[PDB]
């Protein structure tokens, strides 16, 4: 939801995520279960936050921008290169022992 | 000595005929272990 003046992934409590239904309609969408999280995750570009991590660890310099940051880098590009998709972490079917 | 069933016969044999050759095979608890971890959601092969 862009056109309302909320984030991406912002924490929106029952009765706030209500008000905001109320007030911006059915316009910025919402959930509370694991589809949440597929659709967030499924839904990105590794290839450009792996550019934005790379620019911002180049540019910005200090002892935490160091950190925090570099990790990302190589789980970004562990995953590009394994090419796990990352929806497949959200588990849909269950197997089971014999 | 251990789970290889097609391996414990085998050897049994050899050793009744005198033969005193070992054929490995490949234990089961290895299957056991494959078969668990494919119980999760976890994806392992044995390539070649």
């Amino acid at each position: 939801g862009g056109m309302t003046n909320l984030e991406r992934q912002q924490i929106l409590t029952e009765e706030q995520y209500l008000d905001a239904l109320e007030e911006f309609g059915d316009e910025f969408d919402a959930k509370m279960g694991a589809e949440a999280i597929q659709a967030l995750l499924k839904s990105m570009d590794l290839e450009q936050e792996c550019e934005q991590l790379r620019e911002e660890l180049n540019e910005t310099n200090s002892e935490t921008k160091r950190k925090k940051l570099t990790k990302r880098i190589k789980l970004l590009e562990a995953f590009v290169q394994s090419g796990n998709k990352p929806e497949w972490m959200i588990l849909t079917v269950l197997p089971v022992l014999p | 000595k251990s789970d290889d069933v097609n391996g414990r016969t085998k050897m049994y044999k050899n050793i009744v005929d005198g033969n005193h050759q070992m054929e490995p095979g490949m234990p089961e608890s290895f299957n056991v272990l494959l078969k668990e971890i494919r119980s999760l959601g976890i994806n392992i092969e044995l390539e070649d």
